[PDB]
């Protein structure tokens, strides 16, 4: 398989601020896989933060990003955001929008395709 | 890598930081991989003159 992925936006958040994030799909995959962002600390191993499906039916959200991560994919352009509410001051962070081919999420360990970072930081 | 920073200087000087001393002496990646060693030497890298 090969599938490129448009990710976009970013910029300079305060401290209980939010982002609108987005990442568009293109080319042809094993499987319709399920788009999200797959986030490392500043220094720190990659992470999973959050999944949406391709058919608009499956959510995920995680401890650190609970309360303040919010995923949803456009049905428009298909490009799937990261809608934001107060996001803390430490997600100093870059966040690489990765790809799952694969129609469930067993383990989010094996990430088949990579894309784009968006690094921004949380300070006023 | 070794150098010396002051005491109101020590949040200063940290990955992502700004200032004369983060961003005009030695900035540090937001993914670096190693380790800080910050101790005081007031009785050797200070004059009492």
């Amino acid at each position: 398989s090969a599938v490129q992925l448009q990710a976009s936006g970013g910029g300079f958040v305060q401290p209980g601020g939010s982002l609108r994030l987005s990442c568009a799909a293109s080319g042809w995959a094993e499987t319709f896989g399920h788009m999200g962002w797959f986030r490392q600390a500043p220094g720190k191993e990659r992470e999973f933060v959050s999944a949406i499906d391709w058919w608009d039916t499956v959510h995920y959200y995680a401890d650190s990003v609970k309360g303040r991560f919010t995923i949803s994919r456009d049905n428009s352009k298909n490009t799937v955001y990261l809608q934001m509410n107060s996001l803390r001051a430490e997600d100093t962070a870059t966040y690489y929008c990765a790809y799952w081919d694969m129609d469930y999420l067993q383990n989010s360990i094996p990430v088949d395709y990579w894309g784009q970072g968006t690094q921004v930081t949380v300070s006023s | 890598d070794s150098f010396v920073i002051r005491g109101n200087e020590v949040s200063q000087i940290a990955p992502g930081q700004t200032g004369n001393i983060a961003d005009y002496n030695y900035k540090l990646p937001d993914d670096f991989t190693g380790c800080v060693i910050a101790w005081n030497s007031n009785k050797l890298d200070s004059k009492v003159g």
